[PDB]
């Protein structure tokens, strides 16, 4: 084990399901109804991935791949050697992720804090379900989802992107990339600013939030604040994931062509459609 | 008389009798359904 | 009798919660399927992104 | 061997029973799915081929 | 419903904070700008004051000339037609010299010279801004974590524009100044060198970008979750740990078996963020100079089927 | 340099990737040890040191000099959690919850916990109080949103517990920290802004019922709040979310 | 075997029954899905 | 005497007796199932 | 060798037992899967070829 | 005696004796299984 | 050389023992897998070739 | 003295037991290596 | 030369020992893998060719 | 040249020693790998050709 301040926080209650049936800790971990569910789902998924490796014929971790059913199977079941193992592993992964989120909700309730962390994890779960459940179901086949391999899911990314030419021209993809880049920049700046305030030039006193505000006001003319930076981080990450899920849910369902051709609507606007010169004249 | 839940020995005995009656009834229903399916289309 | 109904009610509570989640998930999946069938996806069916067929 | 019961003087019965039941069900599901993967022991496929249902 | 502490309910305004003096030259600090209610719904409403020194003047003039060079090239490319300028704004591009010029400075103005001029302007602007980030922290007595975190992004920027083109022997290897054209450059870079997915350092950069989004969603959510105990005052929680820091640590300890401190989480943050461009620069520098086909390389290194 | 290998398939790319693996192992070790400056060494449920301390040793101690003559902090160092905790273990085995032996809100255990912080106000960079009442703060005024001053305050039992009389603003950040609420008996309590919902005609506090407002810890000085008092108030209000549950939606 | 009732002196019956109902429903749905995927036992076709 | 869990020697003995009865019943059912399957399709 | 019992005065029996159980189960699973991945020791395949089930 | 787990010498001796009995049982079962497999299909 | 025991006056016995065991297991696994990867020392394949289990 | 709080005698006894374990492990490894070398020498 | 022991009044013995052990192990592993990568020094391959195993 | 020792009243011996050791090891590894990359100085290949090993 326990942190020096842990003992006063380990109290009964805060469980959505199970009451005191699973209300305990294994080492540092808190177990609940959803902790037991998470363990079962994760163990079954990992063991089935190992069995898929046995069936595939490789033990190289970077060559193991669990492939979804072929397009011929549609949305129905597939033989376990072909795509059935993928379907069971996807069910196990979904169960593990949702049970992880609900276990986090239980821990939040026990600690008397906000539910921001399970809510932010639900965004990643929704992006995953967009890639494995919503988009394949909309498209009509489980084979449009990605395989469970370290380097073969990159092959899926490349093939799906190049089905529509250069995928850079997806506009929601552009917005999501902007959000991801801005989030990495903000994370670097926030870590650096807190560390520079807490770790000044050697022999000097700790700096205050006033110095942080002063430093970014001196640098860029604006400081968002201690609360503002954490709000900004939450929203930047969640916006990036939201727009990723959107750009993938519109791709292959309402847009079927090269994404570069989409931008011709702006070029072909009636007033400047036919003016000679420039790039498109 | 080791108790973690507050039930006495008699309460546990009575509740287990009720539970086992329900378990046997549920298993009998499952057996009947399995026999019906096996008559319809055997799996061995 | 009271105990039998209590045990049955607890078991039905658990089973009904699991079933509600399961059929809610099926309802959402069916919504996505319906939206995908009223879209020109069959005319514009995409190629397979995996080496498997 | 006559002193294995002392496992209950070290490990709480509640956690041990929970873990043992999880492990037993997980192992049984894993073995059943492994057998279903193999064509030689997939009993549904064996019945389909035996009774000419496929 | 329940207040989630994402947008402020009440805005309070007082006299504008002029900042700490420390060892800052106060004559180079401007006045405070206006107050933004729209910005105050999310963070601080106050704009300014900004510091403008010697390096600030150099950086602003250099960056202004960089933007001006690119924009006047765009205006020439439009035929000085404002309507064509708006139509093709994302299609304009200032391209590097052609490969037959190598690294020489003899390329014409419309065939690479103007790109070299703009690149010199950008070089001066970015390095001046780095010196500025160092000196602004030095004036306040702060550690130079911002300067060395900016150097990590400068590393990838230098590799993309300066170091790798020199190692490859031509300025044509560098990135054009345009919206769609630098996307085209990115795609063609991946295509020319096999598959950049099979670059291990591209994979590491992607892992660290994904982990930046991961970690900073986790950190923002954690701080907003314990902000009811004043958890956003992280410096005071480092100096005097409260129940916010303890609850934040215990959530993650009970969830994933280990936690951080109110200080060390920001070390995790700074390192996860800088490693993106730190691994990206190495991955780009190894493309064409060491590996010309990343898929064949991954095949020979157990990453792809043979 | 393309295809040039020292041995096998080992080229500069392989050398770089293995060098980065070594560097990442070292960096993760450093990062994990940097985060063992609070809460370590680990201890049992009776407070004695634990047999298992993990795989990472404690880092060499570091020292912060505090900004305003507030002293010096060395971490990791001896721990300060010596106040009595009104919890009794519900099992002889480790890893089971400890149940309150009284009123958890009054005893400050569980989600109602608080830490023995310094009994001094937080200062800004100029040595003045960081959090001040808005009327005591010079020039401060509400600039946007609904002004909560004068609004009645409703608990989770759908009953009025007092009325808002002031806003305690954070002078450097220029943000509202606390609402001062006058109770029936004429005394006042501080409620964090993050725990209240300002509405058109009322302020709703979902954590506390109307009868739990008098139990909020009181501050010594009417124009000054300390870190210890802040911690007690926030812990009480947040523990209301769990220990005032039987009094909801009434 | 005649002392199995003591399982109700270790685990709370109220929560055990709810969890058991969840288990039984999930197991039934899994088995029904497995049968539904097999051509020789798809009663919906 | 080494009470990590608070069970006495006799409580631990009784609990082990019941746990071992459950284990032996589970193993006997598993043995019958394995023997039936082996008669149906031997894996050796 | 007579003083190996002093391992329990250094390491907690609960942690040691849990870690040993996890290690033994994972090692056994790994060895069984390795044997199944080799066609000359996959007993299901050996039985299928022995009794003409394919 | 003196240690990190607060176990006396006698407690450690008893715990080790029972642990070693369990280890020898597991090893005997494993040896019998290995002998059966080797007779069935030797790997040398 | 006779004073090597003083290594226990410098390093923690628990952490040293855990590192020792983990390192030994990982080294043994690496050596066994390297032997398995080589055709001439894969004992399963060697026995398959010797006994014509192909 | 030292860093770990172990006495000179405690360190000597712990080293004695550790070296007994090391020698047992080494003897078993030597026997295994000799058996493998007789089976398939690697030189 | 007879004054090198003062290295231990400058550097922490624990960190120095751990760093030296890690560095030595990594160096040995790298050299052994380099030797295995060279056909003329891979002892498993050399023995396979010598005894006509592959 | 007889007052170089005063460099130790300017720079910390620990940091100087650590930096010097890291630089020396990196330089030595660089040079050794460069020599191995050169077919005219790869001593393993030179010996393999000299003794007709491959
Ligand atoms: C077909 C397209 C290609 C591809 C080819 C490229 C190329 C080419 C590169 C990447 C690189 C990256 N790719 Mg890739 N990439 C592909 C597919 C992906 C996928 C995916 C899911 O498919 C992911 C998520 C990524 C993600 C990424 C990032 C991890 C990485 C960019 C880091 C960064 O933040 O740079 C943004 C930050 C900078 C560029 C540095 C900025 C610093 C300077 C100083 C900024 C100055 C600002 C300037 C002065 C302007 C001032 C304006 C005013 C202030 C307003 N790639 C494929 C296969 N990718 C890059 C990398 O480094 O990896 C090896 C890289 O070079
Ligand atoms: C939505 C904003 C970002 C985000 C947020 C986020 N992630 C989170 C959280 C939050 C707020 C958590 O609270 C939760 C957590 O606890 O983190 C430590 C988590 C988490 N995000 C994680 C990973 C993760 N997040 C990612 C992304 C993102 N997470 C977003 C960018 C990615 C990416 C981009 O790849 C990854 C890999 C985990 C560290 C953790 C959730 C752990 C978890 O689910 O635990 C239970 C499940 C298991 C132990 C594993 C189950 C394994 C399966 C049964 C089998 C394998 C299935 C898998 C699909 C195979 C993949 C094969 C190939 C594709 C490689
Ligand atoms: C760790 C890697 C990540 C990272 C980190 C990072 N970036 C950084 C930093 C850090 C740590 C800084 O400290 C630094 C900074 O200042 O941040 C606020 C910065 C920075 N990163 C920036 C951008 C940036 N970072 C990016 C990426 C990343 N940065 C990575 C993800 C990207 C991407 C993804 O493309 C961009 C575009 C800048 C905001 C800033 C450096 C700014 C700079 O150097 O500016 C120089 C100026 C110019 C070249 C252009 C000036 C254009 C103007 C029109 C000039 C004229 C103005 C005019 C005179 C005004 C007149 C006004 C009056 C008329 C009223
Ligand atoms: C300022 O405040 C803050 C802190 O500090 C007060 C913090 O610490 C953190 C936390 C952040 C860190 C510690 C930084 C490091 C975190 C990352 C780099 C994120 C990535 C994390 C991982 C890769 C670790 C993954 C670990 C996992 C997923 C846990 C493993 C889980 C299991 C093995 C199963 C768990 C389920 C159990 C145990 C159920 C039990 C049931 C049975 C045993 C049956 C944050 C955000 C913070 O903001
Ligand atoms: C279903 C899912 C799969 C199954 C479960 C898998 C689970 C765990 C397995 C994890 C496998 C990790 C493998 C690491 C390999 C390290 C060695 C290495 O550095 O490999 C290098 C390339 O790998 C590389 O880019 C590796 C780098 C990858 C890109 C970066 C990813 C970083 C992720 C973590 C970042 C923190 C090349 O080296 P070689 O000398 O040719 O090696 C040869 C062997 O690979 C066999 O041919
Ligand atoms: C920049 C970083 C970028 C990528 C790195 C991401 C991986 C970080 C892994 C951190 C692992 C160290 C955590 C740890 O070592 O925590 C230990 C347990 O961790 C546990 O169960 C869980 C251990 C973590 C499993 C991670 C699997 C991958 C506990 O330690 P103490 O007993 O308190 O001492
Ligand atoms: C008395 C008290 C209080 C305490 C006592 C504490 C105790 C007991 C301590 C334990 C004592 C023990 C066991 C000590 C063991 C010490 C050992 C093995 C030391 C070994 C040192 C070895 C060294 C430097 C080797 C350095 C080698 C180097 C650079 C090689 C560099 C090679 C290069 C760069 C070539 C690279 C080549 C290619 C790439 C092809
Ligand atoms: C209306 C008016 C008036 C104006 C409008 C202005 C407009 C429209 C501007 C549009 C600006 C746009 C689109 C900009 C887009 C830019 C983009 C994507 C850039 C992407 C990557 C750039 C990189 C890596 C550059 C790296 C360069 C580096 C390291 C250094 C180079 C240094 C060199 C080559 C020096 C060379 C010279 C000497 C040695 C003397
Ligand atoms: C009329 C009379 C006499 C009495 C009145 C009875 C009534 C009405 C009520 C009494 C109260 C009630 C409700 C009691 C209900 C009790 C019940 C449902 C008990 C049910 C127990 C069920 C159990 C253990 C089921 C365990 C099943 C298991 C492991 C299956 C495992 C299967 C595996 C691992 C393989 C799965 C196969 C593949 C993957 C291909
Ligand atoms: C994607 C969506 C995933 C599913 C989200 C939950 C869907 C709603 O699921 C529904 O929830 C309500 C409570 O709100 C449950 O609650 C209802 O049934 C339970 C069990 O008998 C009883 O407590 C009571 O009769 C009633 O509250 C239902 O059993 C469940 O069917
Ligand atoms: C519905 C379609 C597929 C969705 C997933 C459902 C798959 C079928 C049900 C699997 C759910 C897990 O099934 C259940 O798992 C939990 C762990 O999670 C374990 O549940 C229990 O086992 C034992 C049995 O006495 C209990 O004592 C123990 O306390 C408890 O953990 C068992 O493993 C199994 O009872
Ligand atoms: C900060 C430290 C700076 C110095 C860092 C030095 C790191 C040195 C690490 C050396 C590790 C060598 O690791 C070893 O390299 C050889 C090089 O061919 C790899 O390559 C070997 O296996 C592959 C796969 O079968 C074969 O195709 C290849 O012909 C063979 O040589 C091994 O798969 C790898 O295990
Ligand atoms: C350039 C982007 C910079 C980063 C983002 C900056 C913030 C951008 C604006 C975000 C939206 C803010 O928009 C603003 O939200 C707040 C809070 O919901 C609203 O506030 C209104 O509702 C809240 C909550 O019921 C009341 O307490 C408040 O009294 C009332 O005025 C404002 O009427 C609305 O104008
Ligand atoms: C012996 C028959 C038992 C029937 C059990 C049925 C379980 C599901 C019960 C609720 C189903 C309805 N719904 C939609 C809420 O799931
Ligand atoms: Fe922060």
């Amino acid at each position: 084990a326990l942190l020096s301040f842990e003992q006063k926080y380990r109290v009964p209650g805060g469980t959505l399901v199970g009451g005191n049936l699973f209300d305990f800790w294994v080492g540092p971990f808190y177990v609940g109804f959803f902790g037991v569910a998470t363990f079962f789902f994760a163990a079954l998924g990992i063991i089935l991935i190992a069995w898929s490796a046995v069936l595939q014929g490789t033990w190289n971790p970077q060559l193991i791949s669990v492939y979804p059913p072929a397009l011929e199977y549609g949305l129905g079941g597939a033989p376990l050697a072909k795509g059935g193992l993928w379907q069971i592993i996807t069910i196990c992964a979904t169960g593990a992720f949702v049970s992880w989120a609900l276990r986090e909700v239980e821990i939040c309730r026990k600690l008397g804090i906000g539910y921001h962390i399970p809510f932010a994890f639900a965004f990643a779960i929704l992006a995953y379900l967009t890639l494995v459940l919503f988009r394949p179901v909309m498209m009509g086949a489980w084979g449009y989802a990605f395989p469970y391999g370290i380097w073969t899911h990159l092959d899926w990314v490349s093939n799906t992107g190049y089905t529509y030419g250069n995928f850079h021209y997806n506009p929601a993809h552009m917005i999501a990339i902007s959000f991801f880049f801005t989030n990495a920049l903000a994370l670097a700046l926030h870590g650096a600013l807190v560390l520079s305030a807490a770790n000044p030039e050697k022999g000097k006193e700790m700096r205050t939030p006033d110095h942080e505000d002063t430093f970014f006001r001196d640098l860029v003319g604006y400081s968002i604040g201690t609360l503002g930076i954490h709000r900004l981080g939450l929203l930047l990450s969640l916006s990036a994931v939201f727009f990723s899920a959107l750009c993938m849910i519109i791709t292959g369902t309402i847009w079927f062509d090269q994404w570069v051709d989409w931008w011709q609507w702006w070029v072909k606007l009636p007033w400047w459609a036919n003016i000679p010169g420039g790039i498109n004249g | 008389d080791l108790g973690y839940t507050g039930l006495t020995d008699e309460q546990a005995q009575e509740l287990h009798s009720v539970y086992m009656s329900g378990l046997w009834l549920f298993s009998a229903v499952a057996i009947v359904a399995h026999l019906a399916v096996y008559i319809w289309r055997p799996w061995f | 009798t009271n105990l039998r109904l209590w045990v049955a009610f607890q078991m039905m509570k658990g089973a009904g919660w699991a079933g509600g989640v399961f059929f809610g998930t099926l309802l959402l999946i069916g919504f996505f399927r319906v939206v995908g069938r009223m879209l020109p996806i069959q005319e514009n069916q995409a190629p397979a992104p995996n080496i498997t067929g | 061997m006559s002193k294995f019961y002392k496992i209950w003087m070290i490990f709480d019965p509640r956690r041990v029973f929970v873990a043992q039941g999880v492990f037993l069900f997980l192992l049984a599901v894993m073995i059943h799915l492994i057998l279903l993967s193999t064509p030689s022991y997939n009993w549904l496929e064996i019945s389909a081929a035996k009774y000419n249902r496929v | 419903a329940e207040y989630q502490n994402i947008f402020s309910q009440v805005q309070v305004r007082g006299p504008a904070d002029l900042g700490m003096t420390e060892d800052v030259n106060l004559a180079n600090r401007s006045g405070v700008g206006p107050f933004s209610t729209l910005l105050g719904w999310f963070g601080n409403a106050q704009l300014g004051p900004i510091y403008l020194g010697s390096l600030g003047v150099l950086s602003l003039f250099s960056g202004l000339m960089w933007f001006f060079t690119i924009g006047i090239w765009f205006w020439y490319q439009a035929g000085w037609n404002p309507a064509v300028f708006l139509r093709d704004l994302f299609f304009f591009s200032l391209e590097p010299p052609a490969p037959e010029y190598g690294l020489s400075f003899a390329a014409p103005l419309k065939e690479g010279g103007l790109w070299l001029i703009a690149s010199f302007f950008m070089f001066v602007a970015v390095w001046s801004w780095w010196g500025r980030t160092y000196l602004r922290a030095q004036a306040l007595g702060m550690g130079k974590h911002t300067a060395w975190a900016f150097l990590s992004a400068i590393w990838l920027w230098m590799v993309l524009g300066f170091i790798r083109p020199i190692l490859m022997g031509s300025w044509s290897e560098a990135v054009p100044y345009g919206i769609f054209s630098h996307l085209d450059w990115t795609n063609n870079f991946s295509l020319v060198h096999g598959n950049l997915f099979y670059n291990p350092f591209h994979g590491l950069s992607i892992a660290f970008l994904y982990g930046s989004a991961l970690l900073f969603a986790m950190h923002g959510a954690t701080i907003l979750a314990v902000s009811r105990f004043g958890g956003e005052r992280e410096l005071e929680q480092i100096a005097d740990r409260g129940t916010a820091a303890e609850r934040a640590a215990l959530f993650w300890r009970w969830t994933m078996g280990f936690n951080a401190t109110m200080e060390g989480i920001h070390r995790w943050a700074i390192w996860m963020a800088v490693l993106v461009t730190l691994t990206g620069g190495i991955g780009i520098l190894l493309s064409g100079t060491v590996v010309d086909n990343w898929y064949v390389w991954g095949q020979n290194h157990g990453m792809a089927p043979l | 340099m393309v295809g040039v290998t020292a041995f096998g398939n080992f080229d500069l790319a392989s050398l770089a990737i293995y060098s980065f693996w070594i560097f990442l192992a070292g960096l993760i070790y450093y990062l994990q040890t940097e985060n063992m400056r609070e809460g370590y060494p680990l201890e049992n449920e009776d407070g004695t040191p634990a047999a298992n301390q993990g795989p990472f040793p404690l880092p060499k101690p570091k020292t912060f000099i505090l900004p305003h003559g507030r002293g010096t902090l060395t971490v990791p160092g001896p721990e300060s959690e010596d106040r009595p905790i009104a919890l009794a273990r519900t099992a002889v085995s480790e890893g089971f919850p400890h149940a309150p032996t009284g009123d958890p809100m009054k005893d400050g255990v569980g989600p109602a916990s608080w830490v023995a912080r310094r009994d001094l106000p937080e200062l800004d960079g100029h040595g003045h109080n960081k959090i001040k009442p808005m009327k005591a703060a010079a020039g401060f005024h509400v600039s946007a949103g609904k002004n909560p001053i004068g609004l009645p305050v409703r608990g989770c039992d759908l009953e009025i517990a007092g009325k808002v009389v002031d806003i305690w603003v954070d002078i450097p950040e220029q943000m509202a920290r606390f609402l001062e609420v006058e109770l029936k008996d004429g005394s006042t309590r501080l409620l964090p802004m993050q725990m209240v919902k300002v509405q058109s005609n009322r302020v709703h506090v979902n954590a506390l019922s109307s009868d739990l407002f008098a139990g909020i810890p009181t501050i010594k000085s009417p124009t000054e709040v300390t870190l210890l008092e802040e911690d007690k108030i926030c812990g009480y209000v947040a523990g209301g979310l769990m220990y005032a549950a039987p009094k909801r939606k009434s």
